[PDB]
């Protein structure tokens, strides 16, 4: 029995064109522990990614926050991709800079 | 400050 | 107010892909400030806060110390619960632990934690008496036997009811001013229509520390608990906490519904409504 991630894709400040800020993708709720976390511009992997320390909530199941650092603009599109053992194919969340 | 205490199932 | 700290651990097998990987962390409230992973360039306790750095050599050695033993006790007990559950060698399992404190805002004792997972599941807990257990199961009744025979309880309440009430004491006066200032969340509420007849109100909070908040719907002054999406509480990465609560609400009737807001770092809770 196993715990599909929970995914959320967001930025740390109000999102202003042209203005620097991190872009975040936070998985969780989810077991076993390994996973595997893309963030995409314009559908292509992003390469400085960094991560936080494995840890996990009251009922157990994990939760990674996936970070980098990025300027948005009006065309720029950003996504985070997730593949899990849970997940027959690997789950895309579009960013939405209104959730 | 961890418990430096070991216990073993 | 009041405040909390918690050690958490990870071992996860890997068979054929050598030992299994350690990960812990230290945590006071949301503050992440001590971390460990058996797998990192040279594996020794690493300090995650300002606060933290000014501890010795001494309590970097201890620490140090204390990971890599439970490292080893958890490749112990990962080989312990696969004679337990009748397992075979082969397969990837994970073993989790967290213990702590809690205590209130006169530093006093609130409760005691310690509890153990395997492969997700509840596997033994330390009672809120810290003196009795709760096991999941006849296997986890084994541990409970050979924990009561050694008085494992006792020397766990000792352990919690006095280093982690006292060194909490201390870093929270060490780190008084981040771990003692609540930053209370910055809020809004959005408006996006779905239909002709149809709206969804999104009240938001933004930058608050620590974690935990209530966000609420209200009609007309009463809860809409059932008819409210609530995302989980999630880390902006400056230490601060984001969440939305949504309604989908009927066009016209937007002003008949209040969010309400309750966190640490408000006097007072708040209310809110779309301002068009």
């Amino acid at each position: 029995i196993q715990r599909t991630p929970k995914i959320q894709v967001y930025s740390r400040h109000p999102a202003e064109n042209g203005k620097s800020n991190f872009l975040n993708c936070y998985v969780s709720g989810f077991h076993p522990s390994d996973i595997e976390v893309d963030l995409l511009k314009n559908g292509e992997r992003i390469e400085k990614v960094e991560h936080s320390d494995l840890s996990f909530s009251k009922d157990w199941s994990f939760y990674l926050l996936y970070y980098t650092e990025f300027t948005p603009t009006e065309k720029d599109e950003y996504a985070c991709r997730v593949n899990h053992v849970t997940l027959s194919q690997p789950k895309i969340v579009k960013w939405d800079r209104d959730m | 400050l961890r418990n430096q205490s070991v216990f073993n199932f | 107010g009041s405040h909390s700290m918690r050690y958490f651990h990870t071992s996860v097998s890997r068979p054929g892909r050598g030992e299994p990987r350690f990960i812990t962390v230290g945590y006071v409230d949301d503050t992440l400030f001590v971390r460990f992973d058996s797998d990192a360039a040279s594996p020794r306790e690493e300090p995650r806060a300002p606060w933290i750095e000014q501890e010795g050599p001494e309590y970097w050695d201890r620490e140090t110390q204390i990971c890599k033993a439970k490292a080893q006790t958890d490749r112990e007990d990962l080989r312990t619960l696969l004679r337990y559950y009748n397992q075979s060698e082969a397969g990837s399992h994970t073993l989790q632990n967290m213990y702590g404190c809690d205590v209130g805002p006169d530093g006093r004792l609130l409760r005691g934690y310690h509890q153990d997972a395997y492969d997700g599941k509840d596997y033994i807990a330390l009672n809120e008496d810290l003196s009795s257990w709760t096991a999941a199961d006849t296997a986890a009744q084994i541990t409970q036997r050979k924990w009561e025979a050694a008085r494992v309880a006792e020397q766990l309440r000792a352990y919690l009811e006095g280093e982690c009430v006292e060194w909490l004491r201390r870093y929270l006066e060490n780190g008084k001013e981040t771990l003692q200032r609540a930053d209370p969340p910055k809020t809004h509420v959005t408006h996006h229509p779905i239909s002709d007849h149809e709206a969804t109100l999104r009240c938001w909070a933004l930058g608050f520390y620590p974690a935990e908040i209530t966000l609420t719907w209200q009609r007309d002054g009463e809860d809409q608990t059932q008819d409210t999406e609530l995302v989980e509480t999630r880390p902006a990465g400056d230490r601060t906490f984001q969440k939305w609560a949504a309604v989908v609400v009927p066009s016209g009737e937007e002003q008949r519904y209040t969010c309400h807001v309750q966190h640490e770092g408000l006097p007072k809770p708040l209310t809110l409504r779309w301002e068009p």
